[PDB]
């Protein structure tokens, strides 16, 4: 499963954060800072895969804000990238032309979508339309 | 522009629709097409080439292009795939040996990007003997439930009896036409 | 800016 | 199954059902829902491959039952996209971790070698990880990639360089140890500050 998934901007600002492992607040902040420094201090030809702390620290950002994932060394590396791409596509479909500004304003919506998509670091919705329909139904409830 | 003529034509019925006739040899595809066009069980020679016919039902002329299941005529179905909106697969539930060949032919026909807008049309042909399977065993064997992005429905139709052809035609019309 | 740009550009 | 091995026998009876489900999923190569980049249900396929690799890892009946499915997936899957490459890597890992046939092992080795020559950093990292995992298993077949392992040490990727160094360390035997000693010393002398201690 994914130990922690956090969306950090190019400048270092974090737009998202979701850790599936219970860690201390100071320890979690230190881990996030180290991950940001590693991503911020990595080139574009590093394969987007980092083995930091025995965790598949996969960084792959399609825009100025980057995304990072931490999974155990028990599954394929391409699976994490595929899951990240599927989540990005689902978020773009739910929002519509998702940008950095919309992510900050839609932090609660993004957190709800992430919770409804992956829970506990594992994949919960394989389909892309069922999750979107469920999110829309939950939003329409009020 | 004005669409008064189009509205007038649609008021009394203007939609026609299309259909395809494909499947293994001796699977009742020619018999099914004859029943759809004429309505009788007429014995005919094997379709070396192809059979072209049209059936008018529900104010829609669903033309069906019958294609033989012969080895020399199996690869000729790609010629009719151009400008084709429907595709009907003829299954042979009484031919266990030819069931695999029919399934492979259906998979090859459905594995083409050109034939993507045509929904699956599987007819349980040879529904006159006890050896014929049900509407779920044939679909499970052919794997029609796993064909995503395709409207495939399993219908049992007997050429000798003619029952089930109306249900298949209605399903094809619903798949093609989605109006009131 | 660079923030208003689409994440995937779709 | 991973938590305790008591349910492995109980969970191993569903191997034919899982094989049938995987075959049915592979039969439909398109997916309106969950089908991305031409791969339908990539998450389901990955889960099935992981279950097959973890199911019957030390049994012949389980490997034999899923041998046909693994062979079909190894040849009926296109690795042009990332999902296909991930599926192929998962199938190769499952074949290596299970008691598969000689042909399956040869196909997995060929796939790993082909992915090693890929210019993609992620593909190279995946190939290096697969080679490192398949170090003890198919060790003789892994010796054909000695040149690739040596070249990966000089690669401009930190992850790729680390994977190449790990593969070289795990591939050291009682006959290539003397020959590989000079290469290891050269790598340690001209290695990064974070890899000099690890190399030593
Ligand atoms: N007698 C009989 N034949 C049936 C029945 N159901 C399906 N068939 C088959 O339908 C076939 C009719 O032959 P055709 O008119 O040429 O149509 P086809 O099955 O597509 O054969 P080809 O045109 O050569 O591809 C017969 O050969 C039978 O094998 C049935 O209920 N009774
Ligand atoms: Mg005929």
């Amino acid at each position: 499963m994914i130990h922690f998934i956090l969306l950090f901007s190019r400048q270092g600002k974090l737009r998202l954060q979701k850790w599936y492992i219970t860690l201390p607040d100071k320890e979690r902040k230190k881990i996030t800072r180290e991950i940001v420094q590693i991503i911020l201090s990595r080139g574009h030809r590093t394969s987007s895969f980092v083995d930091w702390k025995e965790l598949k620290l996969v960084y792959k950002r399609y825009a100025s804000l980057y995304f990072c994932c931490a999974i155990e060394n028990q599954d394929n590396e391409l699976l994490t990238l595929e899951i990240v791409h599927r989540y990005v596509e689902l978020l773009d479909k739910y929002f519509g032309n998702v940008c950095e500004l919309d992510i900050i304003f839609n932090f609660e919506k993004a957190y709800f979508i992430l919770d409804e998509f992956i829970i506990g670091g594992e994949i919960q919705e394989t389909s892309k339309k069922i999750a979107v329909k469920a999110i829309e139904d939950s939003d329409m409830l009020q | 522009g004005n669409i008064f003529a189009n509205l007038f034509k649609g008021l009394f019925g203007k939609k026609e629709m299309r259909i395809l006739m494909v499947g293994l040899d001796a699977a009742g595809k020619t018999t099914i097409l004859y029943k759809l066009k004429l309505g009788e069980i007429v014995t005919t020679i094997p379709t070396i080439g192809f059979n072209v016919e049209t059936v008018e039902y529900k104010n829609i002329s669903f033309t069906v292009w019958d294609v033989g299941g012969q080895d020399k005529i199996r690869p000729l179905w790609r010629h009719y795939f151009q400008n084709t909106q429907g595709l009907i697969f003829v299954v042979d539930s009484n031919d266990r040996e030819r069931v695999n060949e029919a399934r492979e032919e259906l998979m090859r026909m459905l594995a083409e990007d050109e034939l993507r807008d045509a929904v699956l049309l599987v007819f349980a042909n040879k529904q006159d003997l006890p050896n014929a399977m049900n509407a779920a065993e044939i679909t499970d064997k052919l794997g029609l439930h796993s064909l995503r992005h395709r409207n495939w429905y399993i219908q049992a139709t007997c050429a000798t009896s003619g029952d089930g052809l109306y249900e298949g035609l209605d399903w094809l019309s619903n798949q093609l036409r989605n109006q009131k | 800016k660079g923030e208003n740009t689409s994440l995937l550009h779709p | 199954c991973e938590r305790s091995p008591d349910m492995l026998a109980h969970f191993r009876k569903l191997v034919p059902q899982l094989v049938r489900i995987l075959k049915n999923l592979i039969m439909s190569g398109y997916s309106p829902e969950h089908d991305v980049s031409g791969i339908s249900d990539p998450f389901l396929q990955v889960r099935i491959l992981r279950l097959l690799r973890i199911l019957g890892r030390n049994d012949d009946d389980s490997s034999e039952a899923m041998n046909d499915i693994l062979a079909q997936v190894a040849t009926n899957t296109e690795t042009s996209k990332n999902v296909g490459n991930a599926i192929l890597y998962e199938t190769v890992l499952t074949i290596m971790d299970i008691k598969s046939e000689s042909g399956l092992r040869v196909l997995a080795i060929n796939i790993l070698g082909r992915f090693l020559l890929n210019n993609d950093k992620n593909i190279r990292y995946v190939a290096l990880t697969s080679l490192l995992k398949t170090v003890q298993t198919d060790h003789n077949a892994v010796q054909r990639h000695r040149s690739t392992i040596v070249d990966c040490l000089k690669d401009l990727d930190v992850s790729i360089k680390r994977r190449a160094m790990e593969l070289s360390f795990a591939l050291v035997n009682g006959n290539n140890i003397r020959g590989m000693m000079k290469e290891l010393l050269y790598f340690l002398d001209s290695c990064e500050p974070e890899f000099k201690a690890d190399c030593a």
